[PDB]
DNA sequence: TGCGAAATTCCATGACA
DNA sequence: ATTGTCATGGAATTTCGCA
DNA sequence: TGCGAAATTCCATGACA
DNA sequence: ATTGTCATGGAATTTCGCA
């Protein structure tokens, strides 16, 4: 008002241009700019201002400047329009981001078989000797896979088949994502008591379990093939699925699971006689060299409007089962440590630490 | 002569009749002759049907080009026989009366019937929840002659449950006397 | 049989290399090559061998040759890996394309208001008032939306809302997917009494439908602002969002919905002035020239590895709703006519003719 | 004196009662006063509650500067002033018992109610099916005095239902002697 | 020392709920 | 406290057989 | 005739089941 | 017989205010 008053006779204010008429029409500062005559309104009136005019779609910075600017103009309109979009809450948990993640790590394959073992449950298929779900069981190094039939996705049912796999050797760690079968308590205390480590995928990012979710799709890909023209009997073509797959060639790799597991192939079709005149020992020191010569990819390239995580930064984690009608995110929240370029802590919504994957996070708009 | 490998010849026979442990009753015994791997199935009989059930578990992970055995009847049987055909296994038996193996694996199935034994006393119904602890211990003893245990052979690499304490493998004077009431 | 006989004594076929030594042993033809002794089996068994390779596991190319390559040799083995790839009827429908589809395209925005309308339903929704669905209908010239809460997708819930809206004008044509609501012969006989031609999308393609699915969007963003910290009561904000949508700024527009239809806005807050001291006449004239400028994107560029149907090609529709274990494609079909890179006539696996899109196709493999 | 333009004012008025049709009574009449664009919603009463329920279909596609009407019941309620005054719109009235419009708002008004006329004899309960199509033909009637339809002025575009043949708007003989029966 | 063709490698595409 | 993966088939590149 | 800053435009990202 | 679309906010580019 006062900053409006001195305006109006002639006197230079910063922000507003000098070359430019200011006078006043029906109580109000106007000025006679290119587009036309616009309202200039009092500095403690354009706070409510921006609010109405964001107000009638909840929309973002241009279609809100637009519609301000069809009546008033002042200096620096979008530097208002924006502290008002950071300040409302409900387009910051509603809207989408337009940020990619950054680029995919691609970890080191483990240097030894049965260093990680990666489990995932297939299922629910349809009802087959009474079975509903396959547990996979891939070792990160090899690829070579089990497979066991159960009738849910249980701990029960995962301890009683693990306990079978386990009979052949120990793994050092046990890779799983966070479902109900991997997290319960009576899992954690199975794996002490045989000296194995539980890792587990962070929450709604199956990515992380792709060794074996890859597979869970070459074990479907060859039960459809198996099971055209017939009814989907799998119960019994889970070891015929199996075998097939362990003794597969991976083109990129140029060896199947079996012979990184064994060095050597067994009684199976066109099984490989080329170690035939080595000893054992020489057919294992090939081995040894083979395992550790494997093609490993790279990360690839950013994309050109790609963000990584930064310690304070202000993220938002998504919401897992959004309701109808419910926003897609949550709450901002603040990164407290950067585990990897693709993996943080945050201090989650209900007050808790919680170790996400920025797959699941958009970085907060407008600071 | 080519070396020996692994899958080369699988040694298979049965022990029991045992104390029925959840049902089961025998213990399908499959060792690999080169680097005297075990393999433990606990089956409810000693019949064809239970040993085709047991080995096409095994079958599904590894298939030796011989399976070689005693003139059993579970082993003799044209069924059994059809089903070695199918999977390209090469059925081998030794005399009747005149069981032969191998030194390796004679010793093996030693070590498994001593070790077996000693956990039988004071757990004569709870062997079948051992099985797995059991595969372990025998394939990861230290082999005299190879100087590498059967899983070092096997996949090239030691183990995350190395078995430096050896159990004494004797029964210790308090377990004969609990053996002897058994 | 007799081609491998006059090889061993050293005559010359076609195919077979002279710099090697091809010997007899074991009643079987081999070769010294550099990889090891290979086995030549005669012409008369070959396609038996591939066949036994490739149903170990169904593999593609290389898997298939690696397990050949560890016994056999024949010239170009891979020739005949192919043949059988091409034949195998499993792999044909149960594989996945690695071909994207060409480039979209981006058809001309209507020229006048209601040349065409695009209508679509969202839903279910929370059952509000008793009503669970919202017919959307967008004037495809303008983007103009009108919102009309339903029971059921119902074809007698969209006739009755339609009557309603075609109260203030007929359109040209209305565009919809292929719902029931819109096939029934119900709503046939509506749109002919009224001279309405009906338009389909293509099966199973909701981007032909494009228009009202990103107004079904904004629809559903609003929606849920509004509703934040509120149960879900979504009945009395649907006249509100109509409203507030048909007169909000796109920015890459620079115009509102409500603009383009009358140019000029009503009543509503931050209405624009400008045409003020024109007559009628005059903001028509201006109206009829902002309506032929506005900005109209193209086609993008096509990425390294697409494809772009011919006529008399086999490709292969996607089947819609696969059942668990079952093959993701039909069987091969031909096309029979291309209507544009995006769209295509097929004989359909059952034998009719079928209008489907390109997203929906793949091109059979190995010819 | 700035031109006029269309939402600048709309012009409301109530028709009835009528015959019933599906439940309902009245029309409530709004036209707009520089195009003669008409819309024309079914109510059953001359209530507040019913012109607010109408108005709000209305309000939710365009909203006017002014609405002017008569000094009705329905619009000079407390509660219709508060309807109003929320969405910015200025109401004003005619003098009691001086309607006055304009002179197309009149001759507008005047079509209506000749054309709802001729529909309903022969189909008194009928016309609420006929109220769409009784919409378009008076926004596609070519004005005299501007020499553009209500359609082509809100729109500024010509329509895909062009009315060229007109109506008699008069009673023909036949319909005279069916209507003075009912 | 270089040619045509076969063999190998490359890698974008898509799917694992 | 954790992290994408890899079969697939045309295309691009290298290697082979021969001179 | 050019500077710093504001204003405008650009456009990759994602979601419409 | 048919076909993607567009709000969004950082970044890239242009324009503005002044000299
Ligand atoms: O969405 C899932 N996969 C789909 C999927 C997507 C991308 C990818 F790169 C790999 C994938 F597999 C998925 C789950 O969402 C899931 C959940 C959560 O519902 C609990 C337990 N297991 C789960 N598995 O196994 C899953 O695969
Ligand atoms: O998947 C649907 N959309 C999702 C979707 C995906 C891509 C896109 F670019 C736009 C989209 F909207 C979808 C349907 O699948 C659908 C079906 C088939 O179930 C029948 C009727 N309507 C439908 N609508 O409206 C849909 O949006
Ligand atoms: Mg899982
Ligand atoms: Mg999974
Ligand atoms: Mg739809
Ligand atoms: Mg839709
Ligand atoms: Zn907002
Ligand atoms: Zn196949």
């Amino acid at each position: 008002d006062a900053e409006l008053d001195q305006l109006l006779q002639g006197h230079y204010i910063k922000g507003y241009p000098k070359q430019y008429t200011y006078f006043l029409e029906d109580g109000k500062v106007k000025v006679s700019r290119p587009e036309g005559v616009k309202i200039i309104p009092p500095q403690s009136d354009r706070q409510k201002i921006v609010l109405q005019a964001h107000n009638l779609a909840h929309t973002g910075r241009e279609a809100t400047l637009l519609k301000i600017a069809n009546l008033y103009w002042w200096p620096n309109m979008r530097k208002d329009v924006v502290k008002q979009l950071g300040r409302c809450q409900q387009c910051l948990i509603t809207n989408a981001s337009n940020k990619a993640s950054g680029p995919i790590l691609r970890p080191d394959r483990p240097q030894k078989p049965f260093d990680k073992f990666f489990i995932d449950y297939i299922g629910p298929l349809p009802p087959s000797q009474g079975y509903l779900y396959v547990l996979v069981v891939v070792d990160g190094m090899t690829g070579f896979t089990w497979l066991y039939p159960t009738k849910a996705p249980s701990t029960s049912a995962t301890v009683k088949s693990l306990n079978v796999l386990t009979s052949i050797a120990i793994p050092k760690v046990i890779h799983s994502d966070q479902g109900a079968a991997f997290t319960s308590s009576t899992f954690a205390e199975w794996a002490k008591e045989r000296g194995i480590h539980l890792e587990f995928s962070t929450p709604y990012h199956p990515q992380s379990s792709g060794k074996v979710e890859r597979k869970n799709s070459d074990i479907k890909r060859l039960l459809t093939k198996l099971l055209v023209g017939r009814p989907t009997k799998w119960y019994d073509l889970l070891p015929v699925v199996q075998l097939a797959l362990n003794n597969t060639y991976s083109p990129v790799l140029k060896y199947t699971p079996h012979q990184l597991l064994f060095g050597i192939d067994s009684n199976t079709p066109f099984a490989n006689q080329d170690t035939l005149d080595l000893t054992r020992e020489e057919e294992l020191s090939l081995l040894q060299e083979i395992r550790t010569s494997l093609y490993h990819p790279s990360t690839p390239p950013a994309s050109s409007r790609s963000w990584s995580p930064v310690v304070g930064q202000l993220v938002q984690e998504r919401v897992a089962r959004p309701a109808s009608l419910r926003p897609r995110w949550h709450k901002p929240s603040t990164v407290l440590k950067v585990l990897n370029p693709r993996t943080v802590v945050i201090l989650d919504h209900l007050g808790n630490n919680r170790t996400v994957s920025i797959d699941n996070l958009k970085p907060t708009s407008h600071q | 002569d080519r070396p020996q490998k692994p899958f080369d010849k699988f040694f298979i026979d049965y022990i029991g009749p045992l104390p029925p442990s959840q049902g089961y009753l025998y213990v399908l015994v499959v060792v690999d002759g080169m680097t005297g791997f075990t393999w433990l199935y606990p089956t409810k009989a000693p019949s064809t049907s239970a040993t085709v059930k047991s080995l096409n578990v095994l079958t599904s992970i590894a298939i030796p080009k011989v399976i070689h055995s005693d003139q059993g009847a579970a082993f003799t049987s044209s069924t059994f026989a059809e089903w070695a055909k199918e999977r390209g296994i090469h059925l081998e038996f030794s005399t009747p009366y005149h069981p032969q193996s191998s030194g390796k694996v004679e010793r093996k199935n030693s070590d498994i019937k001593r070790l077996l034994t000693k956990l039988l006393v004071g757990r004569p119904t709870k062997w079948y929840d051992l099985l797995p602890v059991v595969q372990l211990a025998l394939n990861n003893t230290y082999s005299p002659v190879l100087k590498y245990t059967p899983h070092q052979l096997l996949f090239g690499i030691d183990s995350n449950t190395p078995f430096a304490n050896q159990d004494t493998l004797d029964l210790t004077r308090e377990e004969e006397l609990s053996l002897l009431q058994e």
